[PDB]
């Protein structure tokens, strides 16, 4: 699997465990509705871009062990 | 250390 190290704002390591073959959508909604929050409340970044919900971990150049950062938008929602 | 593995299920 692609284990994907989402930096926390409290600085926590979060190790996410993807499946390359699965659109990044459900790992987004995922990630959120774990947290207990809603989608489109958060962003994900990765090399400065922000992850769409039609991207995939096959393409960008994602790897194991990757680094993505997550940050609140200026929505709220 | 503060590193928590996530894993969720493959569903359409």
């Amino acid at each position: 699997y692609i284990k994907l190290k989402v930096i926390g704002q409290d600085s926590s390591e979060i190790h996410f465990k993807v499946k390359m073959t699965t659109h990044l959508k459900k790992l987004k909604e995922s990630y959120c509705q774990r947290q207990g929050v809603p989608m489109n409340s958060l962003r994900f970044l990765f090399e400065g871009q922000r992850i769409a919900d039609n991207h995939t971990p096959k393409e960008l150049g994602m790897e194991e062990e990757d680094v993505i950062e997550v940050y609140q938008e200026q929505t709220g929602g | 250390n503060n590193r928590d593995p996530i894993v969720i299920s493959d569903s359409p």
